[PDB]
Parts: C-alpha cells; structure tokens; sequence
C-alpha cells in the first residue's frame, strides 16, 4: 500500500491562483517603514516586509580605532546582521551563526556597491542591523533598512537599495516568500538591485531551477523592487509609508 | 561583525587599462579567449588517509579537498538522513565560511550526494561525511577549483564494512551515494567584458563575479553573487548563458579526470 | 581582564560648569527637576514572535525585552526550580553582563518571579524563562530602562499547553507565576548634587551613580553603585531616600503600562 | 535542611558574635618581580595581588592621553574552593573585575600617567566569601607598595542579614543561606565609598544599620592597612568591633 | 600561529660580557658555581582548600601548585586508568601549554603516578586529578620550579571516602599512588659555558637551554630543548651529565621537604 | 592488546632493520604564489611548507627594531590521520608549533631583516610520525626556496626505541607502541642541534646511543636536502643508515 502514501510536502499554490497566506503569485507582502527611529543613531530605520521586521542603525563616518585597519582612499563598512534570539518560532541563540557571517558579508558587498565610501578616507561606516521577527527575505529586509538608514544618516550613495525574494514554490514562479514558502519550496533567489540604474547588488539562489523559469523569475522581480523602490523614495521624504499588500 | 578588508591588493589604474584593452580584442593576458577556461589538473588520492581525496590545480588554484567518514547518531530534527559537513580553510574566517556554504548548498540541493542513503540503522545510526577543503595557492576563482576538488574528492571515497556500531576499515564495501557530479562556473565581469574563471589579476579588477552551479542536465542549482561591485541586468542574464554552455565543456572534463 | 575605556567620551570643563549652574537652581537642560524621570513609553507585544515582549522608551533609551519559553530538565541542584536566565545585548562585553547580573538578582532575589512554580513534572521537567534585553538607543541610564523593559515582558509573557511530551504553542494556558513589578531607580552624584534617572550628558559628567531596585511595598532588593568615581556616606543615605520616594511615583506608573 | 545562623544566646556558626571580624593578616611586598604586591587574608580567604607600575602602553590607540589606563584581573584559583572551579573567566568574574576596577580608579590619581597603563592583578588563593573585598584591598596595598600616589587607602567589609540579625564580614555559609550580603569598600579618610553592592533583600532600616556597622569595621581594618604599609606585616585575632 | 615575542626584553652587550666574564672564572652574579642550583623552598598545604598543595620559591621565582580529585566515568578509550590533567598558568598561553605538557609528559611516561590505581569502579568510575599550576614570580627557570611544585603537590594530596553516588569529604581514606618523585633539571648554553638552574638574567643571554627529567633510579624521563638559539653535540652530551649529578643532590633535598 | 616490534629475524613492523630510513620524496617551489614553497616526505608522513617572504610588519608595534619576527604555524588536516582530527588548534599543534619556530630561528638570519615578518606556514598531510620534523624540514627548504639566507639547513629523524633495541625513524605503531620516542634536528654543516625532544624512557648510556644513530641519518637526509636544492626534485628508496 505504496497506495495511500502521499508526499509529506505541503501544497503551496492552493485554490485560484493564490499561496497559503492568501497572495496570488505577483504580490507582494506588505510594507511598512519608519525613518531616523533612533535618537543616538547617526541614522536609523525599520523596515518590515509582512511579517519579518529589521531595525538599522548607522553610526555616520568617524576615524578608526585602530589605525592600520583603516583604508588610505576609502571609508570601511562594518556590518553587521544579527538575528534576536526572539525573532523566530523557536530560540536563536545569540552567538552568531556561520548563516549570519555569510549573510553580514553578503549584506556588506552589496552596500559597498551603493555607497561612495571614495568621499571618506581615513574612516569607518558602521551598519548595525537586527531581525526583530524573521518570516523569510531577512537579508532583503535588513539591507534595506540598512540602506535606507544610510540615506538618513546623510551619507551619499549611488542609488537606494530595493530587494525581494523570488521563488519557485509548486512550479509556479513566486514573488516575496512565506517561511513556509522558502521551506519548501524548490528554489529561493533573493535579489538586491539599485533600481534607477538597473544595478544588482546582491543575487543569490539556493535550490533548483531551469535556465528559463530563471529568467522568468528575474522579470517578476524586477517588478516587486519597482514597487518597492517607489515607496523608499517616499520614506525618504515623509519618513513614515504604510502599503497594503497587492499585486505587481 | 563584516568590514572592507584592508590587504587586498590595489592594481594601479594603468595596469587595468592594459588588461581591458587585450579584452577589447577579445584575448587575455594568459591567451585564453573571454570565454575560456584555465588549465585543470585533478589527481585522486592525494591524501592517502583520507577516505577519498582530490588535489585540483586549475591554473595556479590549487585546492586539496578530502573526505573522512564517520557513524553518528541521526540529529533529532533529521532522523532518516546522513550528514555532510563541508569545511573550507584558505592557507595563504569569512570568505572561507561563504565559500562552504556555497559548495555546501550546491552539493546537497542538487541532491548530488543523497544522504538519505547514508543511512544504516534508522534513527540509531548514520554516516556522517567530513568534507575538509584546503586552498593552498590563491590563484583566483577559488570558488570553481572548490566544487570541483569536493566533487571529485566524493567520488575517490571509499565506504567500509559495518559491524552491527562498528567501522572495519580494511574491507571496501562500496562508494558513496552520488548521483552525478555539480560544476560551478563563475563569470566575472571587468568594465564592460564578462570573462569566464577569473585568474588572481582579472579577479583584482573586475566589478564583481557570479558564480553558477550546474546540474549534468544543466539545471541551475546555485547562483552566488560576490564582490564590491554591481553589475547590470542584461549581464547576468549574458553570463548564465555563457556560464551555461562552458559547464558542458568543463563537465566532461571533470567525468574524464573522475573515470566515465 | 578589565580596562578603563578608551572610548571614554570626554566633555570639557566648559560645558560641565553650564550643567552645574542649572543643578545649583535646581533645573536640568531637559527643564526636569533634579528629581524628575524622564518621559516613559512602553509598548507591549512589540516583537510578536516571543512569547512575550516590551519596548521601553525612557527619555531616548530604548530597550527592547522579550521573553521565550522552554522546557529542560531542571539542573542536578535545584530539583523543584524552573529556570529564568538573563541576557543583555548593547547594540550601538562587560558593561552587557553586568547589566544582565544586576537585572537577574532583582528579579530573583525579590521573588518577583517565583521559579518553584514553572516546575510541570518536578525532576523530570521543567519550564526555562529566557529573558533576553536590547539596548537599542544608548540615552542613559540604561539600566532603569532595562529593569522596565524586563519586568514588563514578564508581564506579557503567554505560557502555552504542555501536551502529554512536548508544547502546543496555539493554545493559551495562562500568565507567569509574578508576584509583583520591581522599579531600579538610579540616582547620578554629579558635582555635589544628586540627580534621579542622569540622560546623556549627565551620565558623562558624573562622579558615580547608584542604583536601588524596589519591590512595591518598598523594600529594597538591590544595590549597585556605578562609575570611576567615589560617593560620600550621607551622599548615599539621601540618595536613597530621593530613590525610594521616586520608586512609588515610577510603580505606579508602570503599572498604569503594565494594566494594573 | 537549612543550619541555624545565630543559635538563641548570639554566637555565629564560627563563633564569632554578629559584631566581630575574622582573623586578619597583611604582607606587603611578596613579589619580587612585580613593582608592588600584597598578600591580604580574611580568616579563610586569602588573596594575592601584583602590581606592574606605570608603563607605556602596548598598542597605542588603546591609551589615554590623559589619564593612565587600569587594567584589573580578578580571577580565582581552580582550588580555592569546594568544588574545582573552572578557570576559564565566569560572567561572575568579569563582572567583579569591573567592579573593582571602578572602585580603584575613584581611588587612584591616573591623571599623573598619561599614555601609561597600571596592571593590577588579582588571585584569590582561598574563597570563603567577601573575595571581592579581600582582592580589593589587596590591590590597594599593593598599589600604595609600588608607591602609587592615591586619594587614599581601600579598607572593606561585607555586612549581611542572617536570621533577621544584622551581621558584620560573612562565612561561607552566611553569604550561602543569609537575606542579604552587602559588601562595602571605602576610603576611610575621606569617608568616601569605592565599591557598594547588596543581593537579597532589606528594609530601609536594616539598610541604614548594616550600612553604620559596616563604617565601624571598615575603621578597625584600615588601621592595620596603614600598620601593614609601615611594618610590611601585620596580623589581628578575631576581635568585637 | 606562533611568533617571536615582541615585548621580552633585550639586555645590552655590555651586560652580557659581564656576566661571561664571571663565567669565564666559574662563578656568577649571585655567588653560586656553574652547576648549582638556587636556594629552594617549599611549603606544603598553602592553599587550604586544595586537595593537596605546595608554594615553592626557587630563587626569585615562585610556583604554587594545587590539586582537586574528582569522580567521573573513565575515557571510552582507557576505560581501566584514572585521568591526571596538567595545567599551567603565567600571572605577571603558549609558554604556559608547553610548560604543561612537558610536566604533564614526565609525570606520565616515568609512572611517578600511576593511573591505573586511580579506578574506582572498572568502566564506571575513575578518580581525576586536576593539576594546576600558578607561576607568581617569574625569576627564570620556571619549568624546574613547575615540576617541583607538581610532584609537591601531589605527595601533600589527600584522598577521600567514596560513599554511596559522592565523595565524603571529612574523611581522609588515604594518599595518592605514587612511585617515586620525578626532577626537572635545566641547563643553560650562555656563550660557551653550561650553566645548571638560569635565573632571570642568564636565560636572556642564554643561546637555548635544555632541560632533563629523572626518575629517583636515573633514568632519563623527558627532554625538552627551548630556547631561540642552538646547542652543538657535545654541549648536550656535557649538559646531561652534570644534569644528571645535580638530580641527585636535588632529589635528596626535594625528598627532605616532603618527608622524604 | 599489544604488538610486537622488532620480529625474530631482526627486522621491524614495516619490515625494516633497526638502522634504515624510511623513503624520502622532496619537491621544491611546488606553490606558485608563495616566495618559496616545499613537500616532504618521509614514508607516509608528508608536509608541504610555504613561505611568505619578508615583508612590512601588519600591526608595526608588534614587529621587532633589529629581527624579522617569524610566525610558524604547524597544522594538521582533518584527514592526515585515521580518526579524524578537529581542525581547532590542539594543545600539541600550539606546543609543536613554538618548537618548529624556535628551532627556525637559530637556523634563519632574521638580523637581516628589521621591522620585517617572514610567515612559515606548514600543513601535515599524511600522519604516520615524525610529523614536527617532515613539517620543520620543509620549512627549512621552503626558506631556502625563498633564497632567505640561514647558517644551514635543517635536517632530523626522530630515534626510538622498540622492544629494548634502538631504532632509526619511526612509524606510528613504533610511536605507540616504544618505550621512548627522541625527535633530534639538527644544523649538520655546523654540527648545531636546532631540536631536541624525548617522551618516553632512556637510561643514559641508552640516550647516548640513539643520539649517535640519529646523527647518520640525519646525514644522509641532509645530502638529500642538499641535492634537492639544485635539481629540485629528489626521490630515495629505504636503506641503511
Ligand atoms: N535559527 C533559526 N531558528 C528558527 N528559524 C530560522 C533560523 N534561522 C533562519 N530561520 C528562518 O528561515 C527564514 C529564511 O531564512 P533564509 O533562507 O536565510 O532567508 P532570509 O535570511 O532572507 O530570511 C528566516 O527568515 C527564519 O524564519
Ligand atoms: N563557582 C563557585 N563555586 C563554589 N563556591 C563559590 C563559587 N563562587 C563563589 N563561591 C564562594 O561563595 C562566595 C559567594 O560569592 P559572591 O557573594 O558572589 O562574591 P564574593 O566572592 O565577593 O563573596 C564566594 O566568596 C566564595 O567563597
Ligand atoms: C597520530 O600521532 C602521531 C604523532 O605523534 P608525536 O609523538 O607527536 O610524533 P610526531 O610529532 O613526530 O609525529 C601522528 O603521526 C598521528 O599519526
């Protein structure tokens, strides 16, 4: 009775077009950013996309502590993604993860391209970021507050950074990924781009996918950091932005 | 806490300007065309403790990657599967860390080794692969001589006979379960030119990288963006194409070196 | 092995007499009297996936505090006692632990938490309180701000249905065994003049602060003096009795927070 | 099965009245190799310090351009209690560090050492409570012995609760089972307090009257720190405050 | 990753001749012969709450050394020895882990203590012997210290009744198995010189020196060469003879202070 | 339980006579982006060594007025043995490090180079011992790859001895197994011992002659050493001392 077994595997597309969290397949979870939320802070923003929610604090260009770790011609970014040990259904420890090295190293690079750190020699950017709830695209959602917090702080950049996660989940090709979306589904591929300049700043897959769905995956991002993009512009200038979740 | 490094050997803007102009003219300092990629060596069992083990050379890369396997118990949350621990280590961290997590994804998403065969006793017993991956010369593009020297240095493993809790190591039951072998392609992108496997100089000038991993049936299986750059979008959508038809090429290369 | 700071955040001789001018009549650059807390914010359930949190603003501190509930075995020592276990994390160590300590000892030694009833199976299991405190914005006086942030996410803390083997973490059983809030008031010595609840500045041109932690029928359940220098004895005695009749205006208002 | 503290008529579990001190012994410069040091005993806790005198500092950006930099190590030896303590540092010992170090640098003139660091070392060799003083004052003498110019000498007690009695320098078994242990560290001739914890639990009144005991007996023992400073060696029977 | 250490001191050319000079006529600094050793003494039971210890001063340098037994389950590998774990500490590492294993070494491989003897219950339980030891005063030659505080602190150890699940620590059953003590002698190389027990001085002039452990019947028990220079052939053919006629005289004053 | 040594012809585990090296293979400048690079093998123990050489010290307080600081760091892969080692640095890895580097430094004219540091890093990829001394080997002719100039080469064999007999060059069943196990390195040109190490019991006239032993094979190493310098590839089939 090979008969009755049915794949543990939970059905990610459901009824109509729509996910388990009721979306159709091109909409995006919903925004929600707040700038200079920090007094102490050189510049600081929350971000939350649905439910994972990320606070950047930058302490603004300084001189370095020890000397010999500076750079002649350029600023250093120091970053630094950090998960809080109650942003997860079950307990992160605090200690950090090699998940969270890679991530911070990843988050760092993609800044670095933004940022005119050639403006600052002889000193020291610092991006702190945690994750107050993850609920998956954490690393997105963390580089724009970061980037964004940037922006606050005053320090000039070439572009702002705006990012989604792209999925394909029950062989549809899916746009801004659940937990449950990112758990299983066959493929996760975050994208980071500085929009006005179609310039991408972070790119990643992990999981499985056809050179076309690729493609295709990379189209409907583009659209969801569009969108996404628009209202970063708008935080900048009303320093608070409050967007219902719906289709690109 | 990631910071910009402050080694990192600045090439002065002169010697980029003649890099670029070679590239112009579609060759390369080595004289490898855009698309080519470098020399490969493999040689297995390197290591004659290992289990299995690879010494790649590609160009002047050189990576030593080997396997030591080992009976645990299954870890709670995953009761009907083997371990693989992939571990990187450069000799000449953080860029070490991001190097096995890529490998590491690309060999276990890929399911190029299933671990749910590395299984002997369900629940009380598994096999855990240690992948150990040592860079010994830093010759550039260090991520494509990785998955190559782990793929290869998975498929020199050899299992032993199970006393049932117990390793006999002088018989050779068998090999590990491999479904087919993964290759990362990594595209780097210099001005306005995207150059397939980078060498140390061309990595030193280039915007940022991209980096592929390629099922045989040449299903994208990893996609690892990395460097200080950014690059367009009509040029990832370039390199992938380019990063595609390489990996038939390096594929059966690599098939030829590992023995059909 | 512990140092002076080098980081010591230095405020010249000028802008120290400008503050002290203002104490010598009795008014702060905040307009505060020099026995005044600073504004007091608290939003509870801010972080929704623990089990319960705070966000705390006092003045520009801002702490955020949540709690995540467990079961372990108790430890061999204490059999009947579940677990509470501190920890603190500045953001913007050593000055972390201490607060973590001073935070842990008031809230245990006061009872204010009663760990002999998180027992479920007594021996075998019982429930663990990870409290975990982040200091977010560095306005001074961030201990007071922690000892809120804390007590406040106990409050709030949901303690869910212990099935018969593990938790079913959708049903709501009920609250923390709390027998009552704790308020830690610190009182600066600046110059000659005691300040309840020091900001930024007054914390960097203090002599010593110390810090007295209340139960609400004002027993004092935790001393901790703080910073490179000395305090007098009657300094010590006043400042305590400033500390405690603040206390009383400080419960009540996070009580008001807290709801009753 | 908790022991009874204070039996009907007065005396302690070590027989000693809620009013007196352990025994105490003090030798100054014990170590040859270190510009001062000190070996300081409470009844069984003993504690050794080193001093390493004013020095330029390693790596510079780390110094201050005014001051002298403490550097204060409170550790304790694997077998200076019960059970092996581990020597890898506790929160707990990196916390009293701390503690100690602010309590020196109150005391302390660093201003008269810029770019120099003061390396303070501290092992407890015995631990039956009120380490965390004996340490201190182990320190302090063994500054004043490497001719550090301070404020003052550090004298300090640690005065408890036990069954609702008030008691002065606590047992191993008193900071174990006692309401309240509070240590406290002064520089006597200033009437100035270095150091002031308290864990457990008091009223206000019993605060002030553990805190007007603890005075008392700090004055007793600064007495012989500054026997101890001209003599190099002192010892003191238990004695009534 | 081990380096020449920056922040030892160097001591002038001057100097150096100086006390070769003195050499040069068979007597040092201090007033001793080339082949003495420093006044030694030794204090059994200083720190009271040990399970055994001794404060040793050899010369200016002072090492205490203190033992503390406990009970765990044997090692899955030597399930019928008890376990001596050996742990040195500088207080004014590297140093300190070689210092450790070259103690550590001696006691073992000469059987001075023998762990087999330390089994409670075969497979269940097995007695473990924490060593550790506190370098105080660094006077030079701190390992012949080292070895004589440890074995010190060994003879002066007191084991306790095994009551059963715990240890009864009130009643003394008895003293540990031991053989025999052991001693470490060092030997200098100063120019072209050998001198027995370097203080400070010498051992920063010094070119290497090597140090011999012997067994009361002297037999060679470990060798250990250290230093930043060399020792030609005969040097340390020469070095072990008159290492090996100090042992004697050393091993009869080390036996008068612990009883023989 | 336990193994025999020496069999009752005369001859040894891996069937050698007490007086015989195991193989040696040396390849020279085998790394291209180090300054000079080596492997070395003796039987199934093989090292590979590079060297990064002297260069501007990183943190300058930390370099040295007169000398080039050498940094050495032995390791060991996680499969160069047959129970997987863990990659964190052992206690023995930190000790047999400072040895390798102290024995480097009586060999390496680091006056030379002031304010310089010269980095020696050595892997084990095969583990059968004699692990220190193929390790410090290759670094000695990584160096000379280099061309950093020294007073010798360094060459060594470590001398044991099985069941009562003394025995030339080790395996890993000798290392385990034999009463004493003596790594001996020497500067054989000037006749400088460079390390010296013994685990294990010898009587003195024992000691005496293992270290005569160990010089002759130390001098058949050394001229291959030698040779491998000008022809940079040497290979040598076991034989007799
Ligand atoms: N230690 C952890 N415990 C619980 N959940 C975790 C842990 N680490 C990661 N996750 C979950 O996995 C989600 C997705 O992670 P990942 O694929 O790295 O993408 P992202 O980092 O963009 O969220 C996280 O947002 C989080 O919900
Ligand atoms: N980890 C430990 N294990 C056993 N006993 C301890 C430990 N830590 C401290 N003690 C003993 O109990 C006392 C309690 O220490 P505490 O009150 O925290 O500080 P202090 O060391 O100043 O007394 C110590 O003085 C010491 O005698
Ligand atoms: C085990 O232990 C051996 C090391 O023994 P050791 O006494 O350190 O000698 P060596 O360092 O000369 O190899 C390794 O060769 C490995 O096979």
């Amino acid at each position: 009775m090979r008969e009755m077994l049915q794949v543990e595997r939970p059905k990610l597309i459901l009824d109509d077009g729509k996910r388990t969290d009721g979306r159709k397949p091109d909409e995006l979870r919903s925004i929600k950013i707040e700038l200079g939320v920090l007094k102490n802070a050189d510049g600081s923003a929350i971000f939350e996309m649905g439910n994972t929610k990320a606070i950047a604090a930058v302490y603004g260009p300084k001189e370095m502590h020890p000397r010999h770790l500076s750079l002649p011609d350029r600023a250093v970014l120091r970053v630094r993604y950090h998960m809080t040990p109650f942003s997860t259904d079950e307990r992160k420890n605090p200690a950090p993860s090699r998940r969270e090295i890679e991530l911070s190293k990843v988050i760092r690079e993609a800044l670095e391209s933004a940022v005119l750190v050639e403006l600052f020699p002889r000193t020291a950017i610092d991006v702190f970021t945690e994750i107050l709830q993850a609920d998956a695209g954490s690393r997105l959602v963390s580089l724009m507050a970061a980037s964004l917090a940037l922006a606050d702080a005053g320090i000039p950049m070439r572009d702002l950074i705006a990012g989604v996660a792209v999925g394909k989940a029950d062989g549809v090709i899916i746009l801004d990924l659940n937990e449950t979306e990112d758990m299983w589904g066959e493929a996760d591929m975050p994208i980071a781009m500085m929009p006005s300049l179609n310039q991408v700043t972070l790119f990643q897959l992990n999981g499985s996918m056809t050179p076309d769905e690729f493609r295709q995956a990379f189209d409907l991002a583009v659209k969801g950091i569009n969108i996404i993009y628009n209202l970063e512009r708008e935080a900048l200038k009303s320093k608070y932005v409050e967007f219902k979740e719906e289709g690109v | 806490m990631s910071s910009t490094p402050s080694n990192q050997n600045i090439i002065p803007i002169i010697k980029k300007e003649s890099i670029v102009s070679l590239f112009e003219k579609g060759i390369r300092q080595d004289g490898r065309k855009l698309t080519d990629y470098r020399p490969l060596s493999i040689t297995l069992d390197y290591a004659k403790k290992a289990d299995g083990s690879a010494l790649v050379k590609l160009g002047t890369t050189m990576v030593l990657a080997g396997t030591k396997l080992e009976i645990d118990k299954p870890y709670e949350d995953t009761p009907n599967q083997g371990n693989l621990i992939v571990n990187v280590e450069l000799l000449p961290d953080e860029n070490a860390i991001e190097l096995a997590r890529v490998v590491d994804r690309s060999l276990r998403d890929s399911k190029a080794l299933d671990l749910t065969k590395l299984v002997i006793e369900p629940g009380k017993s598994v096999w855990t692969v240690w992948l150990d991956v040592y860079v010994l010369d830093y010759g550039g593009n260090v991520l494509d001589a990785c998955t190559l020297a782990s793929v290869a240095a998975l498929y020199n493993t050899k299992v032993y006979k199970v006393e049932q809790i117990s390793v006999n190591k002088n018989e050779v039951v068998g090999k590990l379960p491999l479904n087919y072998p993964v290759v990362t392609i990594s595209v780097a992108k210099v001005d306005k030119y995207l150059v397939v496997d980078p060498d140390l100089d061309e990595e030193s000038i280039m915007d940022a990288k991209i980096s592929f991993s390629y099922t045989p049936d040449l299903k994208i299986v990893g996609i690892q963006k990395s460097g200080k750059g950014s690059m367009s979008l009509q040029d990832i959508d370039q390199a992938e194409n380019t990063a595609r038809s390489t990996a038939v090429k390096l594929l059966e290369e690599l098939k030829k070196h590992l023995g059909i």
